Formats: C-alpha cells, sequence, structure tokens
C-alpha cells in the first residue's frame, strides 16, 4: 500500500499543541518525525512527543465490546452491547428523571467527541450532570481568571512573550511540563529579556531566570499582596489603565495595606520583594506565566500594572492536558453550553432549544466530578465515563471503588483495559489520537487539526460514531453527523464565537485562536484587545486576604 | 555520458520541463529510472502544503514524480537517516534518491558505518547554496520584505539574494544583509562548503548555464559510471535532451563555487571566534548545555549516531532521573561524532532548548580535520578510530618531537 | 585546602610493572596520583577520560608501553590516537589540555615512572583547580 507516509497531527500529551508527523507504513504507525512547518514548535518536540507513537499498536488495546455476564467479561457484538446500554439508560431515565444519570469525559479527547458527548447528555434526557478532568486536575483557575477578566483563558499566546521585557515565571515548572512553552523562556533569555522566577523550589525553569526567589509554599496570596502594596505605595500603578478599564481599586487598597512586612508568612526579605515589585511595575511590557485566590491575585497584579491588552504582555496560565481548553470550550461543564454560553440565561437556553430542536433544557447547575462520585448511590445511578480512570486518578481510591460498586450500570469507553473497567457493565472500545480525525485546542486558545493515520485496531470505533449509534438506538434526533466536519459545523452553528473556524481555515498550519466570530476574521491571538468581557466591559480586581492553613 | 562530462540537460516532456526549477532533468531522470525499472522506488521531496512545507515521499507510481518537480528552499530535512529507519536501509530494494550536499555526505557516513547499501541507492545530487527554516522564512517575508507570506508563489536564493514572487511582482534582498539582520540561511548552511556534490552519481544545478538556456537547462556533471549509465539510458530512450556544456559556463561555475567556499570560510571564522576561547568557551558550552531536557532529538537525528542504545542512556554515565543533566551528555557526543560531523544542522534545529549543537560540533570537527586530515562524507574512508595505522601513529609521535603526548602538538 | 586530584590509568604489562619496580627500588615521589590498572591502554575508552574530567580530575594521566612493545601487538597505537583526539577536544571545550598527558613507560623504567609522577604533580599544581567544579554549581 503505502511506504513511509507522513501524516501531520497534534501531540496529545499537553496543552502546547505541538505538531508532528506520524510515519505510516502498511497501515502501521512506525515512528514520529519533525514537522518544521509548524509555528507552535518549529519541528521540535519533547520526549513525550518524540515517543508518542509507541502506545498506538500495543496488543493490550481494546478490540471489541465486553459485557460483564455474571463475572469475567465476555466478548460482545456492537449491536448487542449498544442495545444493552440503550435499554439500561432508558430504564434509569424513566425511573429517576435527569438527576439519576451522570456523564464525564476526559480532556484527552477531541473537540468533536466532547461536543457530541455533551449534546448527547443534554438533547436526550435533559441533564447538566456533564463534567471532565479539569476539576480534579490542578487548576480551577479558570473560574478565578474569569472573575478577574471575563474569559478564563490565557490572554496572550506563547510566541508573544518574546516581546516583553520582564517575563515573570511564577510557581511554574514550565520546562518539566510544557517544555516547548519553556522554549520561549530560553529564546527570551538568549534575546536578553529580564526573567524573574518565583517558584518555591529551584527548578530547571528557575535556572533560566536572572532572579530566583524562594518563598514558603502556600503563600502566593501573601507574596503578591506585598508586591502590590509596594507598587501602590510608590505609585507605579497605571493611572489611565486603572481609571479607564479596571474597577475595585479601593477594595484592593484596603486589602493589601496590611502586607508591608510579610516576611513572617513568605520567606522573602523586604529587599527582594521591593526588587521584584519595582522591576515588574517599571517594566513597560511584562508577562506573567502561572502554573482560585491564587489566579485572581495574578489578575490583580496585571490589572494593577496595566499589563493586559497588548502585544508582549498578559497572563498565561498553563493548562497541562492536551484538550482541557477544548473540552471546556465545547461545553463539557455543568453550567456552560458551548463557547462559555451560560445555561443560567434563558436567552441562549432558548437558542439551544431552537437550534437543537429540543425543549425544556434543564438550566440547573449540574454536578461536578466529585459531586457525582460522592452522590454516586444516593441519587445518581448509571454513569457513562468517556475516557476516565477514576479509581487511579481520584484521591481515596478505595472510596472511589466503594462508590462505583454502589452504582447501577456503569458504562466505560476506553482504548485500554484500565482498573476502572472491572467495575463497568459494558465496555465500548475506542480509538486513540492516531485513529480519530478531530481537533485539539491548545492552552493558547489555538485550534489544531488531528489527522487520521491508521484504522482502529479491530472492531473498535471512534466516539462520534459510538455516540451517534447509541443515540440512533435510543431514538434521538440530531445525531446524524457522520464526520468530525459535520460535528464541527453543528457546533459552529450553535456557538457565536468559533463561527469562523471552518476546517478549510484549520487546514492552515497556523490553526485558529478561539474568539473567531466571522469567516473572514483571522482570529484573536491576544484577548481583551481594548475592552474586557465582564458586565461593564471592565476588569474587576479583588482584595484577597491570606488564609493560613 | 562518461564519468566527468559536463552537460546541459532538459526534459523532453514540456510539462516536466515547465515544473522543473531549471530544465526538469532531475525529474526526467527519476521518472525514467522508475519506469524502466532500474529502481523500485524514488525518495524525493514534494510540497505537502504551501511551498514552505517540504515532505519526503517514497514514490512507486511513475505518475507521481511530476508532483516532486521543483526545488523547495525551505526543505531543511535530511533524507538518508529516514531510509535506514523506515526503508530497512535499502538492503533489499533499489532506490533513486535526490539529495543535497549534506544528504550525500550523510549517505556516505551511514554507508561507512554499514547502515545503508550504496550499491542499491542511486544519488542524484543537486547543488545547494543554502536552505532556510520555513518559519524563519515566514518571519523574513512578513517583516523585511513587507509581504503577507501566504501571497508568495515561488521563492529562491539566486545570485546571493532572496527573490520572492508574489501577486504584484517580485522582490529581492541580499542574503548577506538578511544574515546580518538575523535571518537568512541556516547557520550551518552559512558555514557549509559542500556546494557541488561530486561524491554523488550526478550533480545538477543552475550554475554555469548561460545564454539562450539560462532558465530552461540543468547543468549536469556526471560523477560516476552508474550516473553515466542512467544518463545514457535516459537520453537514448528519449526522456532527456543532452548538449555539451559551454566552456564559459564551466569557468563561471568554478568561480561561483570558489566564491561560495570563501564565504563559507568567513562564516566559519566569525562563528568559531564568536564562541570564545579558554575558560569563557567552557562557560559558554556548560551554561548552554545545562538547558538540555534529554529529548534525544539530536541523537535520533544525527546521521553519525547509529547505536542501538546511546551511551548517554547508560546509568553509569548519566544518572537516569537527574534532569539538570551533566556535561557528560554532550561530552559523549563530542567524543563520538566530532571526528566525522557533516554539519547538517539537524541537531541544532531540532533542539527544543535552542542549544547550538551544530556550532559546537562543527567547531570541533574542523580542526579534528586539520589534525588527522579526514574529510567526512566524501568516500568510503573508514573513521579515524575504526582504522588506526602503525606508521601513522609513529609519525604523529615523532612529529611532536617528544617522548610522550603532552605538548608541541598545537600552534 | 586544595590538593590536586590526579588519576592515572596504567597498563598491566609495562606501566604497572614500572611503578612496581620503582616501589621495589624505593624511589620516592609525592602521593598525589592514584591508578586504575587496565590490561592494555587500548582498553582506555575516551569516555573514561571525559568522565574523570567531568567528575573533577584536576589531571588525568594514561601510561602505557612504548610503541612496538605492547603486550597485545598494537593496542597502544589505538590509545595514542584516542588521546591525541582527547587533547583536541579538551582544547576546544576550553579546558586546559595540559591537564592530560600520555606517557610511555617500559617495565624497567622505575626511575622514569618516578620522574613522570613528579612532573605530573608539578604541572597540575601550577595549573590549579579545575574549572568544572565551579562551573557546575
Ligand atoms: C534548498 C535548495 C537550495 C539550492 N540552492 C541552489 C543554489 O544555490 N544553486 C544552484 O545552482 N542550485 C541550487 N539548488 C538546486 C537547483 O534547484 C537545481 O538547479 C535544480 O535541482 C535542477 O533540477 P531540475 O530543475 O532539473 O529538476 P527539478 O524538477 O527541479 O528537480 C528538483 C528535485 O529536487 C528535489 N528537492 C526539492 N527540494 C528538495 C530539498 N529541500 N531537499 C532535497 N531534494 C529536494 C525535488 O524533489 C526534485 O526531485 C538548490 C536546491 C535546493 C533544494
Ligand atoms: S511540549 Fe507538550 S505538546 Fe509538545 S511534544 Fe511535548 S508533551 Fe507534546
Ligand atoms: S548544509 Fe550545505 S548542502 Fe546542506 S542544505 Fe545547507 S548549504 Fe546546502
Ligand atoms: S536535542 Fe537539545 S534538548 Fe534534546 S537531548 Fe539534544 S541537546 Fe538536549
Ligand atoms: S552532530 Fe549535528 S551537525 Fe554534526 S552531523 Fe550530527 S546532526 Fe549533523
Ligand atoms: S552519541 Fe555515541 S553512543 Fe550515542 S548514538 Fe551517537 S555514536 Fe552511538
Ligand atoms: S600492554 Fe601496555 S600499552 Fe598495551
Amino acid at each position: 500500500s503505502e511506504i513511509m507516509k507522513y501524516v501531520a497531527t497534534t501531540c496529545p500529551y499537553c496543552g502546547v499543541g505541538c505538531t508532528l508527523n506520524l510515519v505510516v507504513s502498511n497501515g502501521k504507525v512506525v515512528g514520529v518525525e519533525p514537522n518544521q512547518r509548524s509555528p507552535i514548535n518549529e519541528g521540535k518536540l519533547c520526549p513525550k512527543g518524540v515517543t508518542c507513537w509507541e502506545h498506538i499498536h500495543s496488543p493490550d488495546r481494546l478490540t471489541t465490546p465486553l459485557i460483564k455476564k455474571d463475572g469475567k467479561f465476555i466478548e460482545a457484538s456492537w449491536d448487542e452491547a449498544l442495545d444493552l446500554v440503550a435499554k439500561n439508560l432508558k430504564v434509569i431515565y424513566d425511573k429517576h428523571g435527569p438527576k439519576g444519570l451522570g456523564f464525564q469525559t476526559s480532556c484527552r479527547t477531541v473537540n468533536e467527541d466532547c461536543y457530541i458527548f455533551q449534546k448527547f447528555a443534554r438533547v436526550g434526557f435533559k441533564t447538566n450532570n456533564v463534567d471532565n478532568c479539569a476539576r480534579i486536575c490542578h487548576g480551577p483557575s479558570v473560574a478565578g481568571l474569569s472573575l478577574s477578566f471575563g474569559s478564563g483563558a490565557a490572554t496572550n499566546g506563547f510566541e508573544d512573550a518574546l516581546n516583553a521585557d520582564l517575563i515573570l515565571i511564577w510557581g511554574s515548572n514550565a520546562v518539566e511540563a510544557h517544555p516547548l512553552a519553556g522554549r520561549r523562556i530560553a529564546q527570551a533569555k538568549k534575546k536578553g529579556i529580564q526573567i524573574i522566577a518565583v517558584d518555591p523550589r529551584y527548578t530547571m525553569t528557575a535556572r533560566l531566570a536572572d532572579t530566583y526567589v524562594r518563598f514558603n509554599p502556600s503563600t502566593h496570596i501573601a507574596l503578591a499582596n506585598s508586591m502590590m502594596y509596594w507598587i501602590i505605595k510608590e505609585g507605579l500603578e497605571d493611572k489611565k489603565f486603572i481609571q479607564d478599564r479596571v474597577n475595585g481599586f479601593e477594595d484592593l487598597k484596603k486589602t493589601v495595606e496590611n502586607y508591608a512586612d510579610a516576611e513572617a508568612i513568605h520567606g522573602v526579605p523586604l529587599d527582594v520583594v521591593k526588587d521584584i515589585a519595582f522591576r515588574y511595575a517599571k517594566a513597560k511590557n511584562a508577562v506573567i506565566i502561572y502554573c482560585t485566590d491564587n489566579v485572581r491575585s495574578m489578575g490583580n497584579l496585571a490589572l494593577l500594572t496595566g499589563n493586559v491588552g497588548r502585544e508582549g504582555v498578559g497572563v498565561n496560565p498553563l493548562r497541562g492536558q492536551n484538550n482541557v481548553q477544548g473540552a471546556c470550550d465545547m461545553g463539557a461543564y455543568p453550567n456552560v453550553y458551548s463557547g462559555y454560553q451560560k445555561c443560567e440565561v434563558a436567552e441562549n437556553r432558548a437558542k439551544m432549544e431552537k437550534a437543537w430542536s429540543v425543549t425544556n433544557l434543564p438550566d440547573w447547575y449540574g454536578a461536578t466530578l466529585t459531586e457525582q462520585i460522592n452522590q454516586c448511590g444516593d441519587e445518581i445511578k448509571g454513569m457513562y465515563i468517556l475516557g476516565l480512570n477514576p479509581v487511579v486518578t481520584y484521591p481515596s481510591s478505595n472510596h472511589v471503588k466503594a462508590q462505583l460498586e454502589k452504582l447501577d450500570f456503569l458504562v466505560v469507553q476506553d482504548i485500554f483495559f484500565t482498573e476502572t473497567c472491572q467495575y463497568a457493565d459494558v465496555i465500548l472500545p475506542g480509538a486513540c489520537f492516531a485513529e480519530k480525525d478531530g481537533t485539539f485546542t491548545s492552552g493558547e486558545r489555538r485550534i489544531n487539526r488531528v489527522r487520521k493515520a491508521v484504522n482502529p485496531p479491530g472492531q473498535a470505533k471512534e466516539d462520534i460514531h459510538i455516540i451517534s449509534e447509541l443515540a440512533a438506538k435510543m431514538g434521538f434526533k440530531g445525531f446524524e453527523l457522520p464526520t468530525a466536519k459535520d460535528v464541527w459545523d453543528d457546533m459552529r452553528a450553535v456557538t457565536p464565537s468559533m463561527f469562523g473556524a471552518t476546517y478549510e481555515k484549520l487546514e492552515r498550519p497556523e490553526g485558529i485562536c478561539w474568539p473567531c466570530p466571522t469567516e473572514e476574521h483571522p482570529g484573536t491571538p491576544i484577548l481583551h484587545r481594548e475592552k474586557f468581557a465582564t458586565a461593564d466591559g471592565k476588569g474587576n480586581l479583588f482584595g484577597i486576604d491570606y488564609r493560613p492553613p | 555520458a562518461a564519468k566527468g562530462d559536463m552537460l546541459y540537460a532538459w526534459a523532453k516532456d514540456a510539462e516536466i520541463q515547465k515544473k522543473g526549477e531549471c530544465g526538469g532533468a532531475v525529474t526526467a531522470l527519476l521518472k525514467h529510472a522508475l519506469e524502466t525499472k532500474m529502481v523500485d522506488a524514488v525518495v524525493a521531496i514534494k510540497k505537502g502544503k504551501d511551498l514552505y512545507d517540504a515532505v519526503p515521499t517514497v514514490i512507486t507510481n511513475p505518475e507521481d514524480i511530476i508532483q516532486t518537480a521543483g526545488s523547495l528552499h525551505c526543505g531543511t530535512l535530511l533524507i538518508p537517516k529516514l531510509i535506514k529507519k523506515y526503508l530497512n536501509g535499502a538492503k533489499d530494494m533499489k532506490l533513486a534518491v535526490t539529495c543535497k550536499g549534506c544528504d550525500a555526505m550523510a549517505f556516505y557516513e551511514l554507508a561507512k558505518r554499514n547502515q545503508i547499501n550504496l550499491d542499491n541507492i542511486i544519488m542524484i545530487g543537486v547543488n545547494c547554496g543554502g536552505s532556510v527554516s520555513p518559519v524563519t522564512a515566514r518571519k523574513m517575508i512578513s517583516n523585511k520584505f513587507g509581504v503577507d507570506p501566504d501571497t508568495v508563489h515561488k521563492e529562491e536564493i539566486d545570485k546571493g539574494q532572496f527573490i520572492i514572487e508574489y501577486e504584484g511582482g517580485h522582490k529581492g534582498i541580499k542574503i548577506d544583509e538578511l544574515e546580518e539582520e538575523g535571518y537568512g540561511r541556516r547557520s550551518n548552511c552559512r558555514r557549509c562548503k559542500m556546494k557541488i556534490p561530486r561524491q554523488a552519481d550526478i550533480a545538477a544545478g543552475n550554475w554555469g548555464v548561460i545564454g539562450d538556456k539560462a532558465g530552461k537547462a540543468t547543468f549536469l556533471e556526471i560523477c560516476s559510471e552508474k550516473g553515466a549509465n542512467l544518463v545514457n539510458s535516459a537520453q537514448s530512450k528519449g526522456a532527456l535532451e543532452i548538449s555539451p556544456a559551454d566552456p564559459k559556463g564551466i569557468d563561471i561555475r568554478a568561480k561561483v563555487e570558489k566564491a561560495m567556499f570563501n564565504l563559507g570560510d568567513e562564516w566559519r571564522h566569525r562563528d568559531f571566534e564568536g564562541m570564545g576561547k579558554g575558560k569563557d568557551r567552557l562557560k559558554l558550552m556548560m551554561s548552554e548545555s545545562s538547558k538540555c531536557i534529554k529529548c534525544y532529538a539530536c541523537v535520533e537525528a544525527c546521521p553519525i549516531c547509529y547505536c542501538i542504545e546511546c551511551s548517554t542512556k547508560k546509568p553509569w554515565y548519566i544518572a537516569p532521573g537527574v534532569l539538570p543533566t551533566s556535561f557528560m551528555f554532550h561530552l559523549i557526543r563530542f567524543a563520538h561524532v566530532s571526528d566525522s560531523c557533516i554539519n547538517c544542522g539537524q541537531c541544532e534545529e531540532l533542539c527544543p532548548m535552542e542549544i547550538p549543537n551544530a556550532l559546537f560540533m562543527h567547531s570541533q570537527q574542523v580542526e579534528i580535520e586539520k589534525m588527522f586530515g579526514h574529510i567526512p562524507g566524501q568516500d568510503m574512508t573508514p573513521p579515524i578510530h575504526a582504522f588506526v595505522e602503525e606508521k601513522a601513529e609513529r609519525a604523529r609521535l615523532d612529529a611532536t618531537g617528544t617522548d610522550s603526548i603532552y605538548t608541541n602538538i598545537f600552534t | 585546602d586544595w590538593k590536586p586530584q590526579i588519576l592515572a590509568i596504567i597498563c598491566n604489562w609495562c606501566s604497572y610493572a614500572g611503578a612496581d619496580l620503582a616501589g621495589g627500588a624505593r624511589i620516592q615521589y609525592p602521593p598525589t596520583v592514584r591508578a586504575i590498572r587496565v590490561m592494555c591502554t587500548g582498553r582506555v575508552d575516551m569516555l573514561f577520560i571525559l568522565k574523570a574530567f567531568v567528575e573533577g580530575a584536576d589531571g588525568v594521566l594514561v601510561s602505557g608501553c612504548h610503541f612496538g612493545d605492547c603486550h597485545y601487538l598494537e593496542g597502544n597505537y589505538k590509545a595514542a590516537k584516542r588521546m591525541f583526539m582527547i587533547k583536541n577536544l579538551l582544547r576546544n571545550i576550553g579546558l586546559d589540555d595540559r591537564r592530560f598527558r600520555m606517557t610511555f613507560v617500559s617495565a624497567s623504567e622505575g626511575a622514569k615512572w618516578g620522574m613522570v609522577m613528579e612532573d605530573v604533580t608539578n604541572t597540575i599544581k601550577e595549573l590549579g583547580p579545575s574549572p568544572i567544579k565551579e562551573f557546575k554549581k
């Protein structure tokens, strides 16, 4: 057939979204090659990207559906397994309404599968009990940055920090995780850019920094409060910015004026505090790289120094999962439909109803991952898990196992036989990133294409196909979407932003950044261009008091 | 026609001759070899996307080489290591491969180390005056040329300037001016001196073609009997036209080659003294190499690194988990590669941490060369440590005029 | 506070014999060099020398048989070529190449072994502490 064919794809291992070539010989992925054309990484990959191809053709991959029949799983046909799932979901619905079910997907999955998953969870039985890894993962920082600015995403890109004078890494292992985001720090120091690292431990990304600052762990609020106190005290705040685009300054004033001497809390001497504070406030264009109160303090700093809406500046919280941003965008949260359209507002609730040809959408705040797992027997019973391994990921794994065994009809879709699989009643095999054909979304809001290299191992299918077949079994209208392009077009019709991100535009190696409202718009690589995304269009900066644990 | 002839060559097929960068002779020769069954496949470069994307391609259908026609100056890749990894080193199948000077040198390095079969491989070599990274070319065009890069149709380095053809006209800027401003050819391409691959089987270029054929003929130099046979077969079956080259063309070809040698020497100088001398060079090297995150891209991309397991992976040399890795990691590559480095730049350009691997390695290589007199990538000469000789060892000890190896070795 | 750390890698058949003969003849020299004793100097890999220098050897000495007197017919020609190349690498990484030398000591040259010991110690003392130990940090 084919000998050494190159297929361009996105790396599935973190939020940088590096591009790579998979080498496919006789329908087998046999290696990973650089793609020098990519703007994100210029053909450069970390160890994970270099060896992403190893797990694709493992013998352990699930090949056919499995059904727990009075013990060990026996081999089932697709029709059999799907009819079983449809029957059990139907009965649990008809007995316990929409509260009885529970959905959660992984951030490993492509945008089209996250969107169709949340569409399945809402168009059919109307439940907002949909969620994903981002809760239990490191950062609920999206909510905090949303409160500060309006969009919880990173304000600027990665190439953008090359334009600053004062990259300020803060508590980030940006070279251990996101190494090709830390490549920007390496390039910047080669260009001679002031770099200040502030992690509690001397990490390999703190080696690159001109100044390194220890502080006692769990004291970010105190340290940032001190820095803002000195900025206010010597008046290096940005008056036009604060008076024009920011609100809450008096509250910040009261809250911070109690942090003149905080050496007791954080270990940083007042001399070093003044040094970093004045370097940051004096830098004309300074970018913060972060990795709830902790992220709102960063928003406080950026708003206080007027470092937001411009090239070479901003706040860039690093995500960590390959498609966590994409899942949140597609609307795999309890409270947002898609593109962060809140379900609390009847306006877009009715817009969803009209677009999806369904009625009486829930509008109540769903149950997050831990909410579901804790109430996994009390009112929730019946659970579809799209790619999670909760027994290995959640803390108190034994409690997780107890709750899952308290559960009626778990369904698990995975590419491998995990530990959570033993507790499933049905196991639907899935496809990995080399067999899907969707899109990922980087941490810098960039939509990248994933391309099909090989076929799923045996009888395994990809998630859009599985969910469409299940919805056709259960009699649900609106899941007639045979391709990732059709799923994407349905999503685009639904969402106001991302309306310009057609696949003919995503076939560009550059990709598209998420606020792309029209088809001629080139994208929005820098957010909050001259107005924010809150009610008055003005960022709010809050006063946080440090709580000792 | 016989191993040393210098010819003008263009394709009989008008479409092949249009799509060739010059006369289409590389694409006519490759097509002929494939369809007359000298070779079982053809490894060439095609555009996968915009002309800034160069994708290697194994082609077995003779109908697909018209897609390979044209030269991509943003193709900074290296072919021979892909043939060893995913084509079993050409141990069972004949191939015909289009290659630049660095790609011919890499072929010879891997054949020295027994990793490919040059009896099976046919190397059609192209002249190379330099390659540009695709993304750097984009930034060049956006900033210095003041053009939207997606507008460009074709783009080439001709007469030492960067001609781009966009909608509206064409432009040109001296590559030396660009290279001073911080753009241009890759660093190793600036230092390169393998301009006409005379170690390949055929050397094709646009240098020395003068007069009525200045854009519709390829200057061919027949560098081996295998290439002579390929050319004679193509000319007889009528896929290729041959006229003897013009002596004035040969002369100015020699002059341009010599000038490119001098420019390469100048860049070698300014770069190697830019690295420093004494303990300053050790702080440059050590502080740069402290960035390495052990992605091993430099090892996997180097043509000379053919080892099943690198010694950089052995726990008695490098501690497995310590990430701010030792200088031993790069000392083990200086020791193993620097004697034969072909200055391909792959190690430098695939490094996520932007470490000047190629600059360090070539700075060591140039004077390992002027010490032992071994030029990498030219022929089947075994590596310096794979062939030690009694008389030569006596000679270097006597030349030091000393009873040991301590001093009077360098000037 | 500082004592030179010199490491020697001496072959078994001429340099170890020469050092043993010097000891037997009671030739005194300073106690600064510690030896490793491989069979031939052909065994000495480049990575041994580089590993020593990166661990912090202020000096490295490799001692073997004279040319034409290797126990294994030609194993010290290979070592000589390797050490010439090592001298070149250390000069181009900016470390002082006179921290390394290769001496040819026969089995009967105990006096010459003592003189080699003295001269290596003197040269390293002049050179001073190696820079790697502070460049690491
Ligand atoms: C990056 C680059 C720089 C060059 N610089 C010069 C120069 O300064 N002076 C000069 O006289 N000639 C240069 N050449 C060669 C020049 O294009 C030749 O005149 C041309 O190859 C003649 O062949 P043709 O037009 O007859 O056949 P063509 O139809 O052009 O055949 C060209 C062949 O080269 C292959 N190819 C294309 N891009 C690459 C690449 N990046 N790496 C390897 N193979 C590739 C194509 O697949 C095709 O088989 C350069 C070539 C490249 C690729
Ligand atoms: S930096 Fe992240 S996305 Fe890029 S190759 Fe490494 S793990 Fe994959
Ligand atoms: S290294 Fe030399 S031969 Fe290779 S592309 Fe650069 S200039 Fe051409
Ligand atoms: S490519 Fe660069 S980062 Fe990767 S191992 Fe080599 S030197 Fe280190
Ligand atoms: S060390 Fe780097 S420049 Fe030298 S041959 Fe290997 S890849 Fe090419
Ligand atoms: S560095 Fe040395 S051991 Fe490692 S792959 Fe290259 S040649 Fe082999
Ligand atoms: S036996 Fe001593 S050098 Fe070989």
